[PDB]
């Protein structure tokens, strides 16, 4: 019984969108 | 050298009650680690006839001079060293995540800018079950921040 | 700095691509395997662990090759149908994770990899070495 | 009871006979190459060594392969011409008998190894492998 | 078990002169309920020696 | 009021003030009663700019 043990080289490189609220708009 | 706990399992899950077994969960990690330490060396000359019937103390200065190129390239190389023979800091290396703000529009066109909801957003989006966390930025970055003005023209 | 890693703990050759190798564990006294692949897979792909006696001609050239039949531990839920050990590389592994095993229980002189039938397309793009820990001589 | 010796040291191919292959060694702090020769040799083999560096455009993927540059220590009497990483295979090495051997300054991001041009049609009979160790990724 | 009043209901309502329609109304329920409880149950092994 | 000329009814902050404040004084002190929406109604209107 063979236990697999298994890790990452290389991490890629992140990048995330700080994305925030619009400005305000009226419905209508 | 040091350990470092990379993830628990899961052993615990719901069953029926009329049942006189178990079931083996899966075990964690511990990943054991190491490091190293790094060397920082150099040699500079004088001159016995030049430096004795000089001005004044030449040796004294060049001793002060090194212990500040030691110190200032000490805390920048940890910020932005590359791993080779200098510790790899936290810059470069790009294992700390990263964001980035999305531009604005003038006049037509779409420039890269730093608004104001960036930084309120940026700093109070940080897992609260890691602890308070200090900041960390240029002094003309905070001197952006604060000449800041809204449509009408107030700060 | 650092030690010449090679003057112990030294490793060689298990499976290159579409050849098997007879690596002696006969001083050593402990062994692993270190898994990497050199591309993508397609399905999930097996590999079958062998053995090997010292044959009479030569006490140092290698016999045929028999099976290892794999001793379980506590907490074992399934046994190969016949029970012989074998290691499967699971599907989604990308080629820059290396991945590490061993069989619990030495038996002969040397060890051997070779993937199991119906599975040697993928086995290509599998590298297999084997590295030590001991000199007992 | 061998404990598995896969992680915590694992192994990689760096030249399998026929082509080289660059193995990372940025995660780790110390390395080593882990000489065996498959049949007999004719003449003294020399390996050339080379050290790679991110592309520009994937940080983990290899660049170009820049060559290593020798660097002498205490009692270093015959450098060869302007420093470069060669170690030679001697004669005289009958197989199972693996030599071992590494550089003392690490640079780049990892190395590769090549057969020296004189030496390629005796080095399709040998292998070259890397052991790394501990360090923290 | 527990109880759950699902509903009051209404009683007749304001009659100035009797023409006797809304005599008993309608009234609501009591919905007796139940509920059981669970159990996580695992288990784990080493040997001897990689324990010790 | 004119919705991009359309006329939809409606019913702003300063109808409010301007209906409450008229009550003449000399009646007495009067209560406002209404369902508690038309208070969240009030609670969430919004200026131009956007404000509260």
């Amino acid at each position: 019984m063979v236990k697999l043990n298994c890790r990452p080289l290389c991490q890629a490189p992140t990048a995330s969108r700080l994305v925030s609220p619009p400005c305000f708009i009226c419905r209508g | 050298t040091y350990m470092k706990i990379a993830d628990y399992g899961q052993l615990g899950e719901y069953t029926c009650d009329a049942k006189c077994d178990a079931e083996f969960g899966e075990p964690g990690n511990i990943r054991h680690l190491e490091g190293k330490t790094y060397d920082y060396r150099g040699v500079f000359c004088f001159n016995r006839k030049n430096l004795q019937e000089a001005n004044y103390d030449f040796l004294s200065f060049m001793i002060g001079a090194a212990q500040r190129s030691h110190r200032i390239n000490r805390n920048q190389a940890l910020m932005i060293g590359k791993g080779v023979n200098e510790p790899k800091g936290w810059l470069t290396e790009n294992c700390f995540p990263v964001f980035q703000t999305l531009p604005v529009d003038v006049n037509g066109t779409s420039t890269p800018a730093f608004l104001a909801q960036d930084w309120r957003r940026f700093v109070t989006s940080f897992p609260a079950e890691y602890g308070e966390a200090r900041s960390v930025m240029h002094q003309n970055v905070f001197g952006y921040l604060a000449a800041m003005v809204d449509a009408n023209g107030r700060f | 700095m650092n030690f010449n890693v090679g003057v112990d703990f030294p490793s060689f050759i298990a499976w290159d691509g579409e050849e098997s190798f007879p690596v002696k564990v006969d001083g050593f006294n402990q062994f692993g395997f270190t898994f990497k692949t050199i591309a993508a897979l397609t399905a999930a792909t097996t590999f079958n662990i062998f053995y090997h006696e010292p044959s009479d001609a030569d006490p140092c050239v290698p016999g045929p090759a028999i099976r290892v039949p794999e001793v379980p531990f506590c907490d074992t839920v399934l046994l190969s149908e016949d029970g012989l050990a074998a290691v499967t590389l699971p599907e989604t592994v990308t080629p820059d994770s290396f991945c590490a095993g061993t069989v619990p229980c030495m038996n002969g002189q040397w060890i051997s990899i070779a993937p199991a039938t119906g599975s040697e397309t993928n086995a290509a793009n599998v590298q297999i070495t084997v590295t030590m820990k001991g000199a007992t001589r």
